């Protein structure tokens, strides 16, 4: 059966050697609740909700794209993400983007982005390399000589180099902070545009790596803790500048596996801290990654087949404990869903049916046959060919 | 003077002292998406807040509308930066809004704009008395808070505070050996202090991680930690480590063990060591009751520890 479901996988359980503290506790009541889904077939079982409610999520997402309660009041200042997240999702999902919104969407982020480069929370906000990336990535997925036009890679690149700083690593926003996550947003941006100088990221590497710990992984500024988050945005950004090598790989495999759980399925940002589905792709997000890492580095063991992680029990997951019976994914079981996991629940997904190390192919869907989504880019978490399309284009220029 | 919460609460277009000012309806043009149906309350203050910011009115009464903003959405990064100028301008006494950012912090700790908000008045004030303590109350709300515990390695490094801090890291050690941060915490304190390369230190370490080791078999943390301050020197390095961790098989036994030596055998396997063929399987046994016992679900991994070590060590 189900891999989750087998009985000897009630071994996986945690042992807290009769010591307790808050993390054994916290992730004795996760185990509980994750346990009850996984025993909860036990009456009928012949056809399980081993199924991906396309269509239910997709109310929510199509809905949810146009209009937003009261609610979403405090994403007032992020509004490009919301597009973003929704936007992805339904590529995922494989659902067309009415030609029509296609404009209102770019119309909408072309009054976000300020006339001082770079985008902004909403109409009239500052410029910040977040909701920015979330409006360039996203206008890529659209992928039209209208969304691609909105951008003003001029302007653009004047910004980011005024975030830059001497060490190497970006502001986030003028006067704001530093962390992995301000150089990857210039990184993904820039290299899509195709907007760098060589004098741009000149150190960045190098503080990146200053990120990577004592644990293999990668924190938000350094000396501070692995976050697979962080790390996500530390290699990734390494990617693009062409630097993987520039970290200790191996340090770094052995943390993320190591931040898979060994009983629910999915992956824990960090080290004795609860699983949490949006870290299904921040997380197992990096082997993609790390994969094209060591073959390029000239590595032979790799595998040919997989992830170097339970693509199974990761999907046996996201499909038991995070869909939401209304719709749209979620955190853990009992979880107020949100268009952020909804997005990066689901990109988690892609990564663990997927794999493509090489010309050869060689998928592993869980569920029932209409749970395969569409690719999803390992660097960029975009369609896998609306990449290839936009940077194929910006190039011209 | 009011509140948002307090009932006596009026919007702003009912306000005297903001009668002689007009809104600015946000403009989500033509054909709106992702639109946001803000409340009467919350949609009334921006449309004054843009007012304001778009005539970059420096006045006492912008100040206290930002509060509102704030609250509305403390996550408005927009609203902090027009905030910290009204404090520049205004020339505002800055404890006053200590007290006020010790507050809201305390209130919705996981945000970043709050805690960096909190960074700039201290680097200006040049004072950072209060914050060792400030963040330690937040750290007691959440012994895992990103956020506070950054901004504490940040407090600490730009102020020198060091002295009493290892202290703290033992503190709640006891509260919660298995904290993978405050783990993190204790290598910041040494690494930046005293190092490891002591004899006396990295002695004194490793003792006690062992102990953590011992007391809680399966502290996911104590074992990344004993591998953490020992990986860089490699392990061949220290041999008696392979006998101790062997002498914890029996009522000690955990994954985080079996994989210790297979990594320990693995830097072996990189210093022409004696059985350089003895090891090699003693090992590649240990990736076998990983991958299909101990820690399956990391199979995929451990089935490539394998390969890779045959891989380089044959013929
Ligand atoms: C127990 C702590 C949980 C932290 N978590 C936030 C959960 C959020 C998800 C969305 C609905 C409300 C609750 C994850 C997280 C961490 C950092 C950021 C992060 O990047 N931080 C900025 C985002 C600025 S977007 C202008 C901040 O100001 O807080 C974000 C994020 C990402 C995109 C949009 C909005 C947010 C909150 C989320
Ligand atoms: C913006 C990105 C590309 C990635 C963000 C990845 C994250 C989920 C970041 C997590 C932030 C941290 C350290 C946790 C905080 O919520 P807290 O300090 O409250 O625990
Ligand atoms: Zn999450």
């Amino acid at each position: 059966p189900l891999y989750s479901l087998r009985p000897e996988h009630a071994r996986e359980r945690l042992q807290d050697d009769s010591v307790e503290t808050v993390t054994s506790i916290e992730q004795a009541k996760v185990e509980e609740k994750i346990q009850e889904v996984f025993s909860s077939y036990k009456f009928n079982h012949l056809v399980p909700r081993l199924v991906l409610q396309r269509e239910k999520h997709f109310h929510y997402l199509k809905r949810g794209l146009r209009q937003l309660t009261d609610a979403y009041e405090c994403l007032d200042a992020s509004r490009p993400w919301l597009c973003y997240w929704i936007l992805h999702s339904l590529e995922l999902l494989d659902e067309p983007i009415p030609q029509i919104v296609a404009t209102d969407v770019c119309q909408f982020l072309e009054l976000c982005q300020s006339p001082d480069g770079g985008f902004g929370g909403g109409p009239g906000q500052y410029p910040h390399l977040a909701p920015t990336y979330a409006a360039v990535n996203a206008l890529c997925i659209i992928g039209t000589e209208e969304a691609y036009n909105v951008i003003n890679r001029e302007k653009l690149l004047q910004y980011l180099y005024s975030l830059k700083q001497p060490d190497g690593s970006f502001l986030m926003h003028v006067g704001g902070e530093v962390d992995v996550r301000s150089a990857y947003c210039a990184a993904s941006v820039a290299s899509l545009t195709n907007i760098i100088t060589p004098d741009l990221f000149e150190g960045t590497a190098e503080w990146i790596a200053r990120c990577q710990n004592w644990e293999g992984g990668i924190g938000g500024v350094p000396g501070m803790e692995a976050h697979g988050g962080y790390t996500f945005c530390g290699l990734a950004a390494l990617v693009i500048l062409k630097k993987e090598r520039s970290l200790n790989l191996k340090s770094l495999l052995q943390w993320v596996t190591s931040r898979q759980m060994r009983f629910e399925g999915g992956f824990q940002g960090r080290c004795n801290k609860l699983v949490d589905g949006c870290y299904s792709f921040w997380q197992a997000g990096l082997l993609p990654l790390l994969h094209r890492a060591l073959h390029a580095q000239g590595d032979p063991a790799l595998s040919m087949s997989h992830w170097m992680f339970h693509q199974q029990a990761l999907q046996e997951y996201i499909l038991m404990c995070c869909q939401c019976p209304a719709g749209g994914l979620l955190d853990k079981p009992g979880k107020s869903r949100d268009f952020y996991h909804t997005c990066y629940c689901l990109s988690g997904l892609s990564i663990a049916q997927h794999f493509g190390s090489g010309a050869m192919l060689h998928d592993v869907v869980m569920g029932v046959p209409e749970n395969v989504l569409q690719p999803t880019h390992p660097v960029y978490n975009i369609g896998p060919d609306k990449v290839i399309q936009a940077t194929t284009h910006f190039l011209q220029k | 003077f009011l509140s948002l919460d307090s009932p006596t609460y009026v919007l702003y277009r009912d306000r005297a002292e903001w009668a002689d000012i007009d809104p600015v309806p946000q403009n989500d043009g033509p054909s709106p998406v992702v639109q946001i149906i803000y409340s009467e309350k919350f949609r009334d203050v921006y449309d004054y807040f843009r007012a304001v910011l778009q005539r970059d009115e420096r006045s006492e009464r912008a100040f206290k509308l930002t509060r509102d903003a704030i609250e509305l959405n403390a996550a408005n990064y927009t609203v902090w930066h027009f905030r910290r100028v009204l404090l520049r301008s205004l020339q505002k006494d800055l404890q006053e809004e200590m007290n006020y950012i010790i507050a809201i912090i305390e209130e919705q700790p996981k945000n970043y704009q709050v805690w960096h908000h909190r960074r700039v008045l201290v680097e200006w004030l040049k004072d950072p008395s209060q914050e060792l303590e400030f963040i330690a109350d937040i750290l007691n709300q959440d012994a895992k808070n990103y956020h506070a515990w950054q901004h504490r390695q940040w407090v600490i490094q730009e102020f020198r505070l060091w002295d009493n801090e290892l202290q703290y890291v033992d503190q709640l050690l006891k509260e919660d050996v298995r904290n993978n941060s405050v783990w993190n915490q204790r290598h910041f304190v040494i690494s930046n202090t005293t190092g490891y390369s002591d004899r006396a230190v990295l002695e004194r370490e490793v003792q006690y991680t062992l102990e953590m080791i011992k007391l809680v078999p399966h502290n996911e943390s104590a074992w990344n930690y004993l591998k953490g301050i020992l990986q860089d020197r490699g392990l061949s390095r220290y041999p008696n480590l392979l006998n101790q961790l062997l002498d914890l098989q029996p009522s000690h036994s955990s994954p985080y063990l079996i994989a210790f030596l297979v990594d320990i055998y693995e830097d072996m396997l990189e210093n022409q060591c004696d059985n350089k063929e003895d090891i090699l399987n003693k090992a590649l046994e240990l990736c076998e009751i990983l991958a299909k016992e101990k820690d399956t679900i990391r199979k995929e991994y451990w089935r490539y520890i394998g390969r890779s070590l045959q891989s380089k060590h044959s013929r």
